[PDB]
């Protein structure tokens, strides 16, 4: 229920600054926690936006393709997987700081490379496969917006759960077992004060005893 | 001062925890405190009598002391980021406290544990927590595994029951045939 | 990290078809490996779903962001619970004739 | 009691700091315990030999202790999000620990720094904590400027090198010569 330590001023005085520190921890680790957690409900709304919006923007895209397959007469996906050599859109990683944390933010790129389509070899329908196409990729910035927003979300729920049981930890263990040391050492230094009185009054009753008799 | 008196002339600590003391974990004796430094003269009488004894020991206070360690750390950052391994210490650990440590003294059964009964019990625990942390390294999920060895860890845990009035013998018979159930069980699972 | 720089679609045809035309999946010459493998419920099995999505979670580490079909993801349920690790993110996209279920979304259960 | 009553009655105290004892941060005395109640009648004597000294032991005490309070929180709270500022008063303060208040005793260039070269080692390391915060103030991202001003930072932890038997009028000349580059260097 209390620290090992032993009874010490200097050990009293160092235990109380480790309360005064631990106090702080607490405080500052609550503010976190709450200001986190404030963040954590923004990205909780904004999640379920962005998850309607691409429900909704993927409904779109079908639509489109199959419209742009209607019109092409055939299905353009063995086209597609053949020409799969290389991808024309990358998503590369960052690492904004939201609040306290760092949670890393998905950012899409265009890569023109290999950024011909299908198009050729299609048949028939080449402004519908086009306009499939830049269908395809706004729904597909959506959902890299979408997958982004969703790694905050986990990153920030870890960083909450890892800070509130960081918070629960300080005030119901740290600062209750550094009280309890503070009373015991507390206590200990009482006993050796009141020992140390206990001897100097038997100095002083000797003393007075023999200047009595003589 | 007569605590510490004590402490400088004798060779034996056993020391008592009133924590233990409540919750009737008997005896309390405080794993963590207590020492005995005649562990390393007693080397000839475990050499000849039960050689492995004095090996067994050490482990078991291995076990004692990671299990504390983890416990001391479960208890602020919680038992979800421990390993396999760390699961298998602390079950055993708890088993250890909860069934061999822990003797009462009066239930017929434990009132007085002999040395070939405290050897093989040592040996119960020893080998069913090394049985699990192989088959954990071999690759099995421990909590399917306690799942499924279930029946080996209550074995173990009522071992305490097995009487010494039955003679040497017949309860060394008795642990045999336990850790021949429990290699079998583990490799079953 | 910034190794993972990637889309995988384990979709059905159509959305795979689709996110090819976007240029989302790639097949790596060199590798032997596609990004975006096309799989529906009648191709394959629940099992090589599975495996697959595990590959691309795990064994595809220039994955970062995966677009699996809400039929697909259904079979693979138990998967996408398991994949708790924020990266690679999994998002459950509607397919063809199959609505977008809130409920079936694994981050969507979390909350 | 001893050590109460030698502070009840003494004008100076140089405090004993247990954290840098044990890192063999030598000599390890204790900014926050330490005190000196001289520095009001040598104010008259800083005026007339080295004018700016005060006002330089004044910021390089405000920064230690910014510092301290900074490496609180961060000892509290990880450092995960830290100002741009409060990273450099953090490693301006750990170079000041580091180069300017540690000196080897036993070593022949810092066996005795003399007033004039102590003067001239705070002039650099305020100046150059000094324009750390003016060019991020001015935008420049602390984690470039640092790998770009890694050179002067390098400059103003070795300026401890130099050795004082060279007479005041050398080493002063050098020193305005790594004060003359800090301006340069922290323009990119």
């Amino acid at each position: 229920n209390r620290e090992q330590v032993f009874p010490t001023r200097m050990t009293l005085g160092l235990m109380k600054t480790k309360l005064k520190g631990a106090n702080q921890g607490y405080s500052l680790l609550k503010r976190k926690s709450e200001a986190l957690t404030k963040r954590f409900r923004d990205i909780t709304k904004r999640i379920d936006d962005a998850k309607q919006k691409m429900g909704r923007v993927m409904q779109t895209a079908a639509f489109s393709l199959a419209e742009v397959s209607y019109a092409t007469g055939e299905n353009i996906g063995y086209q597609v997987q053949e020409s799969v050599s290389t991808a024309r859109f990358k998503v590369r990683a960052r690492q904004e700081n939201v609040s306290g944390v760092y949670l890393s933010q998905f950012e899409s790129y265009i890569d023109p490379e290999i950024n011909d389509f299908r198009l050729t070899g299609l048949g028939r329908g080449g402004q519908q496969v086009q306009r499939a196409k830049e269908i395809y990729s706004r729904a597909v910035e959506t959902l890299v917006e979408l997958a982004s927003l969703q790694t905050a979300f986990i990153i920030l729920d870890e960083v909450i759960k890892v800070t509130n049981r960081r918070v629960n930890a300080i005030e119901h263990v740290i600062i209750p077992r550094t009280e309890n040391t503070i009373a015991y050492i507390n206590s200990e230094l009482d006993e050796l004060d009141r020992e140390e009185f206990y001897r100097l009054k038997k100095v002083q009753e000797k003393k007075q005893n023999e200047t009595a008799k003589l | 001062p007569v605590t510490t008196a004590t402490l400088g002339i004798t060779q034996v600590f056993w020391g008592l925890d009133k924590k233990l003391a409540q919750r009737k974990h008997f005896p309390s004796i405080n794993t963590s405190v207590s020492y005995s430094k005649y562990t390393n003269v007693l080397n000839k009488f475990y050499d000849s009598n039960y050689p492995e004894f004095p090996v067994l020991r050490d482990r078991m206070k291995e076990i004692l002391s990671n299990a504390e360690e983890l416990e001391q750390v479960v208890q602020l950052v919680g038992k979800s980021a421990l390993s396999d391994s760390d699961k298998i210490t602390l079950d055993v650990a708890t088993l250890i406290k909860e069934d061999f440590l822990q003797q009462n003294g009066y239930s017929t059964y434990d009132a007085f544990c002999p040395i070939w009964k405290t050897f093989d019990m040592m040996r119960a625990f020893i080998s069913y927590h090394d049985e699990a942390q192989k088959a954990v390294a071999n690759g099995a999920n421990w909590s399917k595994l306690a799942d499924s060895t279930g029946d080996v860890k209550h074995a173990v845990s009522s071992s305490k029951f097995f009487e010494p009035s039955r003679g040497e013998k017949e309860v060394h018979g008795e642990f045999e045939k336990l850790l021949s159930t429990m290699q079998e069980r583990f490799a079953e699972s | 990290a910034e190794k993972r720089t990637l889309i995988a679609v384990i979709a059905d045809e159509d959305t795979t078809t689709g996110l090819l035309l976007a240029g989302i999946g790639q097949i790596t010459p060199e590798t032997q490996e596609k990004n975006f493998f096309v799989y529906q419920e009648g191709k394959t099995t629940k099992e090589e779903i599975t495996d697959k999505f595990n590959h691309f979670t795990e064994e595809r580490d220039d994955i970062a962001i995966l677009l699996i079909n809400q039929h697909i993801a259904e079979n693979i349920r138990a998967r996408v619970d398991s994949f708790t690790n924020a990266f690679p993110a999994i998002l459950e996209i509607p397919s063809k004739d199959h609505p977008y279920d809130p409920e079936k979304d694994s981050v969507l259960k979390r909350v």
